[PDB]
Order: structure tokens, then C-alpha cells, then sequence
RNA sequence: AGGCAUUGAAAGCGACCACCAGGGGCACAACAA
């Protein structure tokens, strides 16, 4: 299974560990995909004339800044546990950074060939996969006991 | 110039050809962001960058086979209809459906560019193309643009729901150059002025004609020969080779390099070459053909004659 | 160069062949999107990848048998007509209908590439040929392109209803190589220059010649011999094994690899070889054959002699 | 190797048989679309698939009775004319007309492959041959291709009148194998080298030799015996059983398996076996025979000697 | 097991379970075979190095995000007012995932041997049989309801 | 019928009116600036109720006196069709993004 | 010059068309001695 099933799963399980709209609000596509949309936008909005490791550190700070605009019920890694500010902030930063490692070094770098042209013609489909996978997971996590 | 060339052509279209090729060698420079697509992405192919040096792989855009003959062809049919030599009304005796059972068998379009379905058989084109390739790499010759289609209210909502008319589309950039050869088999002098007229007078190519795809066809040479010369890909590879892999240079310089490469390549082809029109002879030839197409009396005389030449072909050798 | 080779050919066509084969070993490189088809799909067949090391099964394209002789003949016949040796007019004393009852029985095409219908009998081709196979696998060497045909109104629904003018077709990619060995059995020196002429001078192959399927024939050797050498499939498989299956290499490197495998295959054939023309001797041979085909007085002297030789064959041994 | 084999043979042809069979065990691999027909369809027959285990019926292609001896015979006659031992011009003392009176009745073809037309009697072929069967079933081993013949103007209509030239023909696929034993009775050592020469030097078999039917003959064994070994069908059914029908194996693994099934069968035949040339002794013997057929002095000496032997036979026991 | 053949009626009934148009509306071929056209487009369009299980979530998301681009008149699950909307969606997303897995394994993987060239040459033929099978099933429902 | 349409079962019709993309006569560096824009809470400050709501970014806008030479075309028209099309060219003025605030232009027919 | 603050929601295509004609043997050889 691994070589793309784990890639296409972990692409959303790694943002579900730090970002969750609860589905009963009937939220937008734009609200669910908020991490992947700003990750793929950050990857397309600069050329490959500077490296993937520069792209992770600049991008992770940008994604952590966009989630500083989100309401706290959307960040499960702050909402769902009661522990000290500097430690809940460190795990939230390492979940954001590790999500950005897969997104650059597997999704862009291997699955999209490392090439902006094949990623750009594919954004609507990798978004619709991640959209479907988020609901397939979230509604399973909610309803599997029924 | 053309007063000498009348001798090179046939006096009427022949039953089978006789090795009287004329080749038009041109650079097609992009303006106004063309789209050459087939399956919803711009057409590209992996190729060798040059011939002798620069052997490394390069993906380049392709103006796929038909997308360069049918813009030429339709601009010809329109002129035949302006001059009243063919018609669009279903009550007229000289009607010509473009694509159908309903086709004429006898107009300059049908005998030069060919026809296929019907009971009256079929006719192979006398004007020959092939797919033409960007001189540059695809990465440095395209950009994708978002488009949206909102409601007239200046918004993407009409009942407070979103309209979902958003997508992005891949466009070729301006100053991208496709080197091309079209070739013509056993035409008459008036048929040469018809197809050359089309190369010069048609400007819009590929998808979405009403909004993009205006091109500057610079004719680089016209070569009369005993057979067919180099492919489009071989001319692009030779021209990238001679341009040193630094294609980012002026349009006139690229045209003079193409005149110089075309003559270098022609010397290596196993074909007799009766006339080679390059440089000042081409700039003078083009100006007197440009004069034919600007004078209503000469153009109506010359294309009226082609009509007869093709009605004669049709009634003597064609679909009767 | 050619001044030495006249010694190896027959002085006139013989009644039955006495084992004087000339073989043309060549790589046919695609330049622009050929369509090699029967039954509405690209012809493709399963084969072993290479002779000894790469022993996996591999689907490869097949340039089926006639699709690489017919362009040779039809380019030759057109030259016989340019030179005025044969003619197309139904009244003329030197008429040759192709592939029909009214075929000539005495011109160079008829004796070298053969004929069969009508009372005067048949003649087997002195040119021997084979189906050729793509060097690479079918999955990396083809692409499917959709095509449509709108009404001239620039729509698919000018009649108020959709045209049904939309379908797709499979085309072979550029830089795809088909190795082939043509053969010529018991020719004259002038017959050799005619057949070598076609191989070097013809450019178009497969379906849709008027739009597509330009190719670049690189002759890699000529071998004078006492018999038939390896099959196309064996050369294709030997060259794949020699390339180790990593076929993404420049065309010029593929041609020197083709020459250096072909000589090693020739060393394993139970055939006496009188003149293996490869490399620098082939470059000066082909540059000398070019300066026949580029010169009006030389070509018309040479092919006229072929006409007489072939006429003589026809009236002494052939169809009378 | 051949220096020891010289002992096994007789010194000159006898008038009655004396045992002394040499059996050439082959696999014939198709390389390029053979046609093996009589009566307008591929010859095919229902047979048990294999001897002991896989005892179900199966239809296999038949390389019918002459199709595997006329190619051999005619390629040897061409060699006799290249070496100058026979000629094809009328008014020569060494004429040999094929299938008439005026067949030589003295040359190696006339003695080894036989004659029967006209006065002066008839001669039984000392080469004994058989119909061969495809190792695989007909359904996995053939395809139908369509053939057109358009008019030279490039289309299937000539005046709007259609051209009635579209049929289809069935062709045997590449890499399909035909197991065989061809057998030689009472040869001299040079006669063995001639017949073996024909088997290695021939390359074309079916209908339409001019375009198709290249094959690769792998000689897998040579067996010296007092009389005929197993049938062609029997070797095929034994080989099919040894694989269980898993026939999609590379040609080397298939030739190495055929050598082992052939040795198993030879041990069940009531025949004294003087010499069994297989494996490393065979690919030495094949190399020593390639060294003859690539050398003009050795080959002219060796087949000139046969000529004398066959002419001696003609005047002492045959037609003179 | 038998699933190497005889697919086509189940392939259409499995989308007829979540998307419909009546032949009394005199619909286009494009409106009849809409779900299969999105499924086959997704299989053929995305890069050929991706294998089965990533295609299903993408192709299902391409079809859920495309039926919500149309009128509830066409959705005989979301149109059932008898059920609470999150449980309509639990039925909808399991119908699409069950159809679209039959399009990625049974159609593309088994019936077309997993080869995009085999699928491409016979796409129009597959589609045609689904248009006729849809009409054949539409002519069954009026029989069982009368 | 003049500018065209495509969605529906009734057909489609191609535009009779033809355009290119237009290009600035002068270079980009001489013909644009990027301008900061901010969106405070209407109490008049970036403090929303004790903590800043972030709404400041910059956007790039073309200067006045920048010229885009263009050639429109119209085919197979009637005289009243020309009066409509020349009319629309003469009468409309709001081109770009943010019509409600910017992108008034004057088309000079030359 | 300070603190601050570099965005935000949504949308991610929609319709239709997936071919069209016409050809589907043509010539001869049926034994030779």
C-alpha cells in the first residue's frame, strides 16, 4: 500500500492533528483545505531557484501565521487538552513543520515529479482528493459507532 | 520577380504530381498568448535540444498537425466568398459545406487542401504541413492564468450560493517562435498566390481565436525543389544549435539566423533546387504579392482563374 | 567513392538472381507524429526486449510491411515523371498506372519494386523489405490526441444541433526509432543509385501524409554480400541489448551504436561480404550520392540509363 | 569439429540407400509476419497439445509440406550461380532451369533435392523434409491485417469511382516457433556442408517473400543415425508437454529446452546413433561452418568438389 | 472469481443509486453518463505512476464536488426529506466511494487490465454501453412501479 | 449574437468581435506602484476589542498616463451592429479589477 | 520614532459532441513430364 496510499492519507491526517473544522457546521471547501491550499499556494508562488529547505522554513511560518488568525476551536492541539502554553505551542509548531515536510518532499517533490507544471494542472484533483479524504476520515471518526 | 516564376509552375493541375514542390520556410512568432491544446493541457513533447552540440533533452511545445493548416485554409475560403467565387447560402449553385457530405468538389480549397466524405470520392491535399515545435523549452515559454465568470451583479453569488465558474488555463507566451515548413505539390502559379496569400493574410491560430492567438508569420525563404526538404523538428534543432542555446535574442536576428540555417541545411538534401528565394529577392517577391492582394482587379482576375483551373481539374480528373 | 563501387554491380539485369545483394542498414527516426495503423489502432506486437541479457517481454510498435516500401516507390515514380522518362497522361506512349491493370511493364519502378495484374504476367521485386519495430516499448513511445471538426461558423452546433465531429487517434511520438534493413537483389549500378535515392530522398510515412509522419532516415551502413543478413527484429533486439535498455540517448550516439552492433552481427552471418561501407566511407559515399541528386545533367544521364536497362530487361526476359 | 565428422560420411553418392541419415534438429522462430497458406487461409490443424500430460486437443498452424524446402533449395541454387558452378543464361553448357526440362541433372540441387520433368527419368530427393507445426495454438499465434491499394493520387477513388482494393490477410506473429527435423540420406561431407549451408543461409519462407516472412533458424542438434527419428508433430508435442504450455519464454530458454527434449526422445528410437552434435560441440561446428561460408577460397573449393561428386554420380548411376 | 467480465449493468446501477435524470426530460448523452465521464476522465488524466487506492478518493471527490454543481432534482439521496442532512451525506459519500471503487478496480483494473492505452481505445464503447444500460434500467423502474 | 455564448442544449455561437491582449507602450518599472491598504475596526483603529485584527496588505496598481495601444475587430456585421460595437467601445470606461473604485480609462479611437 | 498589525472569506468549471462516408478483390495458372 505505502508508496502513495500513506502519502495521500498522511497529507490530511498530518493537518487533522493541528486543524479541524467540525463537520456539523456544514463548512466550505475553502475552510477544510486551509492548510493544503496555503501550502500548495506557497509552493507555486515561488520558482525552484531556491531550495526546498528554505521553502519549508518560510512556508511553515506562513501557515502558523494563518492559523494565528483561526478561532481556537479549529486548532485541536490547543483546544482538546489542558497543558502549559510553551509546550502546547511547541507540539503545534512541530505538527505544522512535519506536515510541511511531506507536502514539499513527497507531494511536490516526488508525486508531482518536483515540477511546478504538473502540480499546477493537478491542484484541483489533489485538492478534491484531500477534500474527500478529510470528510471520509472526519465522518468516520464521528459516526463509526452508529 | 513573379514574372520570372510563372515559368516554374504547371499550366493546369496534373493528374498525378511531378516533383514540382515549392516549400515555404517560415518562423511563426507568437503574439497575444496562444493556446495549442488537445486534452485540456498545452501540447508538449520531449526532444533533443540541438543536432551536433547541445544533445541534452528539452521538452518543447507543439503546434499539433492540423492547428497550422486549418486557420490558413478557412481564411482562403472566406476570400473566395468575398470575391463571390464560392457561396454560403443553401439555395446557391456554388455552395460549399466545409466539413460534410455537402462539400463542393471544385473550388480552390477542395482541390488544394483536399476533401474526404461523400459519394464523389475524395481528394488528397496538395498543401503539406507537419507539426511545428517551439524553439525554446516549455518551462520558459508558457504561463497559467486564472479565469473567472461571475454574475452581472459583479459577484460570484446570485442567491447567496457560489457560482463555481473558476478555473486556470495554460497559455503560450508572446515572442515564442515555432519554425515551420509548409510545402505545395504541383500547383499552378495562381494556386501558389492563393496558398502564399493565406500564409501572409491569416493571423489567428489555435484555441479561442476571438480573444487570443495572433501570430507574426515571417516568411524566411521560398525554395522550389525536386522533393521535400527537412522536417520542422530538424529545422528547430538546427536553429537552436546555431543560436547557441541562447534563444533570448531579437526577432530580426532570429529571422536572419533562420535564413542562414535554411541555406546551410538545403545544401545537404538530395534534391535539385531550381530557385531559392531568400534575402532581398524574398523581400521584393513578398512586396509584389502583397500588391496583388491589395488590388481588387488583380486579385479577382487571379483567383477567378484559379477557380476555373480547379473546375477543370474537377471535370477532367476529379469528382466530375 | 562511387567510382570504385561500379565494379561490384551487374552490368545489366540478369534473368535469375545470382546472389549479389546490396543491403541498406538504416535507422528511421520519427520527426513528427506518424500513424502506423491497420484496423483503426497503432499496430503493436509482443517481443523479447533484447537477444541475451534483457529477456523480458515487451510490446513494441510495428511499421508493418508495405508502409516503408510504398513511400520509397511513390517518391521514385515521381522522379521518373519529373525527368520525363514515364508519364501520367492516359494518351501517352510511356504511361504507367500504379497498382492497376494499366501498369507499365518496363519502367524502373516496375522492374525494381514489381507488379502483378494483367495478361503480360508479373515480376517479383528486386527490392526486398521487412516490417520494422520500435526500438523502445509502446507505452513510452505513443500518445492519443483527440480531434474535432467544427462547422466554419467556429462552432460544433451551427445547425442548432451538435456535429458528431469528435473522436480520438493514437500517434507515435517524435524521437522514436525504427531500425530497418532494406535489401536489393541483383541490381545495376544505376539501379543502386535509384533505390539509394529513394531511401535518402523520401520523407513521409504512414497515414495522413499531408499533415504528419515526417521521418529522418539515417543510413548507418551499406553491405555488399553473398546473401541475406539479419532480420529487422534481430537488429532491433541486438541494439536494445547493446543500449542496455536505457534508450533516452542522443540520435547521433544511437547511430554509432547502430553501426557498431551491425558490424558485430555481420561477423556471425554465413555470408561472404565484399564491401562493408560504414562510418567515414559512408559519409563520403552519401555526400557523393547527394551530388548526383543535386545536379540536373548527372541525374538525367544516370536514370535514363536505368530506363533503358529496365526496358531491355522487359523486352529480353520480362513481360515483353 | 568438421575434421572428425568427415569420417562419418560416404566418399561418393550410392545408387541405393545405405542408411547413413543425418538429421538436422531445428527450431524455426518467426521474426516478421510469415504467411503460410494454401487456399487463401493460414494452414491450421487440430492435434493433441502434448504427448503424456496435457492431452487436450488444440489447433496449431502448419508450415506445410514444401514451404520448408523450396526456400532452402532456391538459396543454394543462387549460391551455385554466384560461385559460377551453374548459370541461368540460355546457350550455356551449365544451365539449370528450375521445374522444367533443361534442369541440369548433374548439379547439387538436381542430385540432393531431385528432378522429375521430361525425358531421361527422375531422381528422389536425398533431402527428406516434413510439414512443421506451431508450438503454440493458432489463437495465440496469428493476426489479420487489412491491405489497401489507393490510386497514386493518394486516395481510393480515381474519378469519383471507388477502387475495390481492400482486403485482409492473416499473418503469423513474430517469436512463434516451428520445431523441425529435416533429414539428409547418403550425403558426402561437402553435400552435408551444402544442405547445412542452405539451413543457416536462408532467411525468408512464406508468401510475399518480397515484403515479409523473415525467420531465424536455430539448429539445436545434428544426429547421425541408421534411419529416421521421431516425427515433427512428435517433437512439437514433446516440447509443449515439457513446458506444460507455459510457452511465453525467451528464445534461448526455449532452444535450451528443445535440446533436452530432443535427447530424451532419441533414447526411445530403434536407431544406432553414431554421433550426436549438441550444445558446445554444435556451437563450435556452426562456427567452423560460418568460417567456410565467409571465405571465397574455401567455399569455391568445397562446392566445386560437390559439383564433381554430383556430376560423377550423374554419369555413373543417374541421367547420363 | 468472475469479475474479469460482465461488469456494465452493476457499474451503472451503482451510480443510478445516487445520480439520475428522467428520459421524459429528453436528456443529453452528456447528462445520462455524467458520473462515469468524471470517473474515466480522472483515471485517464492523473499521472500514470499513481496506483489504484489514491485514485478512488480523488475521483470520488471530483464527483461529489460536481454533483453539488447540480440541482437536487438529480440526487435521489440528498432529495429524500425523510432523513437528517448529515445522514443523507453519510449515504451519499458511501454510494460515491462504492461506485468509484468499482470504476477504479473493476472497470479500469480488471476489465481494462489496469492499462490506460486499453482503457483509452475503448472509452467511447464503454460509455455507450452505460448510456444504453441506464435507459434499460429506467425502463425497469416504470415496470416495477406499475 | 455579436460577442458569443456556449452553455446549453440550444447550441453555441462564436464572437463576431475579436480582441488580443493589449500591452503597455512603456515598461513595467516606469508604469506601476504598489500601495499599502488597511482595514481598521470602525472605532477608527486596528484594535478590534483589545487585540489587533490583521487586515493590511499591499497591492500593485498601474499609473495614469499609461497607454495600451489596441486593435479590436468586428466581422460580418450590419450597420446597426457596428453602431452597437463602436458604441460600446466609446461608452464604457471602467476596465480593471475594483471597478467600484478604479480603472477608469479613455479609449481614443485613432 | 515608537508599539502594532502583511490579510480575510467563498468559488476550483459548466454544457454538449465522441465520428463521418465509401471500398471488402483485382489479374492469370489448374497441371508438367
Amino acid at each position: 500500500m505505502t508508496e502513495k496510499l500513506k502519502l495521500t492519507k498522511r497529507l490530511v491526517e498530518e493537518y487533522r492533528r493541528f486543524y479541524q473544522v467540525e463537520l456539523s457546521k456544514k463548512p466550505s471547501t475553502h475552510a477544510i483545505l486551509l492548510p493544503l491550499s496555503k501550502a500548495l499556494e506557497q509552493i507555486l508562488s515561488v520558482p525552484d531557484d531556491w531550495d526546498e529547505e528554505e521553502l519549508i522554513l518560510q512556508g511553515s511560518g506562513q501557515l502558523q501565521a494563518a492559523l494565528d488568525r483561526q478561532e481556537v476551536y479549529t486548532r485541536p492541539i490547543i483546544k482538546d487538552k489542558s497543558v502549559a502554553y510553551e509546550t502546547r505551542q511547541l507540539q503545534e509548531l512541530e505538527a505544522i513543520q512535519i506536515f510541511m515536510t511531506t507536502c514539499v518532499r513527497d507531494l511536490f517533490g516526488e508525486m508531482c515529479k518536483g515540477d511546478r507544471a504538473i502540480l499546477q494542472e493537478q491542484r484541483n484533483r489533489i485538492k478534491s482528493g484531500a477534500e474527500f479524504a478529510y470528510r471520509l476520515l472526519a465522518l468516520e471518526a464521528q459516526q463509526n459507532q452508529n | 520577380m513573379l514574372d520570372s516564376l510563372k515559368s516554374q509552375f504547371q499550366p493546369s493541375f496534373p493528374r498525378l504530381a511531378s516533383g514540382h514542390y515549392v516549400h515555404f520556410l517560415m518562423l511563426r512568432h507568437s503574439q497575444s498568448f496562444p493556446v495549442f491544446q488537445t486534452d485540456g493541457v498545452l501540447n508538449t513533447t520531449r526532444t533533443q535540444a540541438g543536432l551536433l552540440e547541445k544533445t541534452d533533452q528539452l521538452s518543447r511545445l507543439v503546434m499539433f498537425k492540423r492547428k497550422q493548416t486549418t486557420p490558413e485554409r478557412l481564411a482562403g475560403r472566406e476570400l473566395l466568398r468575398n470575391l463571390g467565387l464560392t457561396s454560403a447560402d443553401k439555395s446557391a449553385k456554388n455552395l460549399c459545406e466545409y466539413n460534410g457530405e455537402g462539400s463542393c468538389k471544385q473550388c480552390p480549397d477542395c482541390i488544394l487542401y483536399g476533401f474526404a466524405i461523400g459519394d464523389s470520392g475524395s481528394e488528397r491535399s496538395k498543401v503539406y504541413s507537419d507539426s511545428a515545435f517551439s524553439l525554446g523549452a516549455y518551462e520558459q515559454s508558457h504561463r497559467s492564468f486564472t479565469f473567472n465568470a461571475p454574475f452581472e451583479g459583479g459577484t460570484m453569488s446570485e442567491a447567496g450560493v457560489m457560482r463555481s465558474a473558476i478555473n486556470e488555463l495554460d497559455h503560450i507566451l508572446p515572442e515564442v517562435t515555432f519554425p515551420t515548413v509548409e510545402s505545395l505539390r504541383d500547383a499552378t502559379y495562381e494556386g501558389f498566390i492563393y496558398v502564399l496569400g493565406n500564409l501572409l493574410r491569416t493571423k489567428r491560430y489555435g484555441a479561442q481565436e476571438s480573444r487570443t492567438g495572433t501570430m507574426k508569420n515571417h516568411l524566411v525563404g521560398i525554395v522550389f525543389a525536386d522533393g521535400e526538404i527537412f522536417s520542422n523538428l530538424h529545422l528547430t534543432q538546427a536553429l537552436y544549435d546555431q543560436m547557441g542555446g541562447e534563444l533570448n535574442k531579437p526577432i530580426s536576428e532570429l529571422c536572419e539566423t533562420a535564413a542562414t540555417v535554411a541555406q546551410d541545411l538545403l545544401n545537404k538534401e538530395p534534391v535539385r533546387k531550381s530557385e531559392l528565394i531568400f534575402g532581398a529577392h524574398l523581400d521584393t517577391l513578398l512586396q509584389e504579392v502583397n500588391d496583388i492582394y491589395q488590388n481588387d482587379a488583380e486579385l479577382t482576375k487571379l483567383l477567378g482563374s484559379l477557380y476555373q483551373q480547379t473546375q477543370d481539374y474537377a471535370t477532367e480528373f476529379g469528382a466530375l
